[PDB]
């Protein structure tokens, strides 16, 4: 079975990724749409 | 008879496996990959404007695909996960 | 002059509520304690406690905090000051937003000092 | 029950025990302190309670575990060929505990394809394999041979009660499931009656590669279900 | 559960929304909307309540984060526009400062989960379990119509 | 634009995926180190009319 330690990394892992995502999202649409 | 099965048993040859249960997470991570690069076009393709019958074509075409894949990789990833077929 | 009331009035019962007024109110505190030496104390260590004062802290950093952000905000909408100078005030409020959050850390500090996420 | 599997060739064990002790139940009822008094003296010697069990399992076993009813048992202890356990409370006399224990071992010591065909498959399932010296009331054996397989011959050492073939579903079994073959013994004794049942069955690669047909179908049924819902 | 609570209490399971969360009120009061009567008569009720009851807390987190992404995701826009190194400078140093505020909010509510809310109810992990032992021992070496007589905080569980 | 569209599609399926895992996964903390059981006083109760919804029928239920 998957330990402790390695479920926090894998959860710290998902949230980083996911807060790096929604930046990029929200960075190219600020430009790309027409303002 | 117990003794004549017994006889068969013994003298036979021992079970070799197909795929060994010690590289199958590689197979579960390199066809996940491949189910959803392949199942992507479907979605693309039919979203397109297009002719129906290209469409319906090109979709079933590249489902059949993804459909083996993702039947092939549903099996390896469920043994590396512990429960077994 | 008639939606300035109506902020007035929902930020003046939005910022004491996630203070803890009530639980001033509920349990009667001193707004002031003295210390064995008669030295005014502004915090109270631990979780389940807190002084009358802490509140008005906690609610003046929340406004200054709060306050930057929509500074932030509006600094692109002034033309009395030219595009460079406009962006140099910009950073310089972000910088004076994160220096800010710190101190405000290390004030959360004292109310749990066993708090591994610092600056 | 005993689970075969030809996709990750390994043979995993569940056995689910209800356990009683007969010895001489025990006056003025249950006390802690006399019990917790005698142990740290060199007393625990032949006591006539249960304290720790003693699984003799195969040879080789990975992926023990203890299981109770109200949950999973911390109190386990798996060595080379053995797997001590010790249950929630102490089994005095007329009490009675209900418990579960599984293991895993891989398929090629249980299996042999035949020599005439790659297709005819013996196995040799062991009977029993519990604590040292017990007495089974009932005995109820499943095996639970694969999704398509087909049996040709059945022999048991000891003399059976009743014997059936039903089919049971199990995980990503989407038509018919596993096929499962079960034994009734009514009186058997722990380390003497050491036998081996020998089943021999088929299972032709035309049913092999089914498994993963089986599911592909659903998906690409969803698809193709998909689509229609989207373009209508 | 029935109490009122602290102010620690409120940055403890909202990072930094916290102070976001009147400058989102303030900038929907700014532009008013049909939809941001509601959002804001939401906001002052379960903030009102929450500081009240804490049992009620659950209720306002919802508008604490739609509350707050409306004041964050205003900011991104202004400064992620590129539409001049002397403004891609300042533009670099306003969205990097939220963008390491919204990893130290992730580096916060995993440390929260990890240290507070995960721990089961049923076995003390001082690993000692004494609740599990005498219920079972009741399901095995009771007969089945016996009244069991405990106070009233352990009936389910029984 | 022609290009922009699927872009975002694409992003926008990513961060949901994102978004699922790393909320699923920062709520198992309590069931790999003990195992998966029942917390908390009263789910004992929803735990019990579930499994007597699943054994007998919604009429009895
Ligand atoms: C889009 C989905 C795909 C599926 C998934 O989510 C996102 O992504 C999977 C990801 O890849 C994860 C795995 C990555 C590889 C990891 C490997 C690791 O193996 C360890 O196990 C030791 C045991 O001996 C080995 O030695 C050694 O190799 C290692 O110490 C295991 O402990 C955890 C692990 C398997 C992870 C478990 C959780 C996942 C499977 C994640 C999760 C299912
Ligand atoms: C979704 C993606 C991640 C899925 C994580 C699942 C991994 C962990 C599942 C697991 O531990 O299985 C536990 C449990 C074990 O079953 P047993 O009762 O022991 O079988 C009896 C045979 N002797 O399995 C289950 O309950 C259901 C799990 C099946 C889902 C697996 C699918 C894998 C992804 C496709
Ligand atoms: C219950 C008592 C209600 C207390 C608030 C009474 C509202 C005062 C009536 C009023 O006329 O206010 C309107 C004025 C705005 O005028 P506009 O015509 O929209 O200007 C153009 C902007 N686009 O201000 C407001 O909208 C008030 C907003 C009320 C929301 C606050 C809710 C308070 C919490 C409920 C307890
Ligand atoms: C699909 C991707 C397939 C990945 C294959 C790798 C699986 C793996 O290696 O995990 C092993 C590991 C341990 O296996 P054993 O019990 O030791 O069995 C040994 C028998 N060989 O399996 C686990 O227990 C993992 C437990 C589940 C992971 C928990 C995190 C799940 C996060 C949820 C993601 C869902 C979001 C997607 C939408
Ligand atoms: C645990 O194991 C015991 C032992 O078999 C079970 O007790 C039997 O229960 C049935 C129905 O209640 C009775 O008809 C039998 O007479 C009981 N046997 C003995 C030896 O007393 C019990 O049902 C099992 N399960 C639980 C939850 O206790
Ligand atoms: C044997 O098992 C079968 C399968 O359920 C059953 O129908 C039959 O009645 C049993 N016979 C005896 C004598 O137990």
């Amino acid at each position: 079975m998957i330990s402790d330690e390695q479920l926090n990394s894998l959860a710290i892992t998902f949230g980083i990724v996911m807060m790096t995502l929604i930046v990029i999202y929200h960075a190219v649409d600020s430009t790309m749409s027409p303002k | 008879t117990y003794e004549q099965l017994y006889k068969e048993f013994h003298s036979s040859k021992s079970f070799q496996p197909f795929i060994h249960l010690d590289t199958q997470p590689k197979f579960a991570i390199c066809g996940l990959i491949v189910t959803l690069a392949v199942l992507s076009s479907a979605l693309f393709a039919v979203g397109s404007k297009s002719s129906y019958i290209k469409k319906l074509f090109f979709y079933t075409i590249l489902s059949v695909i993804g459909s083996l894949f993702a039947g092939l990789t549903t099996v390896f990833a469920s043994n590396s996960f512990g429960v077994y077929v | 002059k008639w939606k300035l009331f109506s902020m007035i009035l929902s930020l003046g019962i939005l910022l004491p509520s996630i203070t803890g007024y009530k639980f001033v109110e509920m349990n009667a505190i001193p707004f002031i304690a003295r210390d064995a030496k008669n030295r005014i104390m502004y915090f109270s260590g631990g979780s389940g406690w807190q002084f009358g004062i802490e509140i008005f802290s906690v609610s003046l950093m929340y406004i200054v905090m709060s306050a930057l952000s929509v500074l932030l905000i509006y600094v692109p909408k002034i033309s009395c000051v030219s595009e460079k100078m406009r962006g140099l005030l910009s950073s310089f409020l972000a910088c004076v937003l994160f220096y800010f959050f710190s101190y405000f850390i290390s004030c959360y500090l004292i109310k749990n000092p066993g708090y591994p996420i610092v600056f | 029950d005993i689970w075969l599997s030809h996709w990750a060739s390994t043979i995993q064990f569940e056995e689910y025990y209800e356990l009683t002790n007969k010895a001489a139940k025990l006056s003025k009822g249950f006390s802690r302190l006399e019990l917790m008094k005698q142990i740290q003296t060199q007393n625990m010697r032949q006591t006539h309670f249960v304290t720790v069990l003693d699984m003799l399992l195969p040879e080789g076993a990975t992926d023990h575990y203890f299981t109770d009813l109200v949950g999973l048992v911390s109190t386990s202890h798996a060595e080379r060929d053995h797997f001590f356990i010790r249950p929630r409370f102490p089994i005095f006399g007329g009490w009675n505990y209900n418990f579960t224990v599984g293991w895993t071992n891989k398929l090629s010591d249980f299996l042999h394809v035949s020599s005439g065909s790659d297709e005819k498959f013996v196995a040799s399932i062991p009977i029993l394999n519990g604590p040292p010296d017990t007495v089974y009331d009932n005995v109820e054996l499943s095996v639970f041979l694969p999704e398509g397989a087909e049996i040709f011959d059945i022999d048991s050492p000891v003399p059976f009660t009743n014997v059936s073939i039903e089919t049971q579903k199990s995980y990503f079994d989407l038509n018919k499931g596993h096929v499962k073959l079960t034994f009734s013994y009514r009186n058997l004794i722990s380390q003497v009656a050491n036998g081996q049942v020998l089943i021999k069955y088929d299972y032709p690669k035309s049913s092999f590669f089914k498994k993963p047909l089986s599911i592909a179908c659903y998906i690409f049924t969803a698809l193709m279900g998909v689509f229609v819902l989207k373009t209508l | 559960e029935h109490q009122p609570v602290s102010w620690p209490a409120f940055f403890f399971d909202t990072h930094f929304l916290i102070w976001l969360f009147p400058a989102g009120v303030f900038l929907l009061f700014l532009d008013l909307k049909d939809e941001h009567v509601f959002v804001i008569a939401y906001s002052v009720l379960c903030s009102y309540f929450a500081g009240v009851m804490v049992r009620l807390m659950l209720t306002l987190t919802p508008v604490i984060c739609v509350s707050a992404a409306v004041a964050l995701s205003k900011i991104f826009d202004i400064y992620l526009d590129f539409k001049k190194p002397a403004a891609l400078l300042a533009k670099l140093i306003v969205s990097g400062s939220f963008i390491f505020y919204l990893y130290l909010f992730v580096f916060h509510s995993t440390w929260v989960t990890r240290t507070a809310y995960s721990s089961p109810s049923v076995v003390l992990p001082s690993l000692i379990d004494d609740f599990r032992e005498a219920y079972y021992w009741l399901r095995m070496n009771s007969d089945e119509d016996s009244k069991v007589a405990a106070w009233w905080d352990y009936g389910y569980q029984i | 634009s022609c290009v922009l569209s699927v872009f975002q599609t694409i992003l926008k399926l990513v961060i949901f995926v994102a978004i699922f895992g790393a909320a699923i996964s920062s709520r198992l903390f309590a069931v790999i180190k003990f195992e998966s059981i029942i917390h908390e006083f009263d789910p004992w109760f929803n735990y019990r009319a579930t499994k007597y919804l699943v054994n007998n029928s919604f009429y009895k239920f």
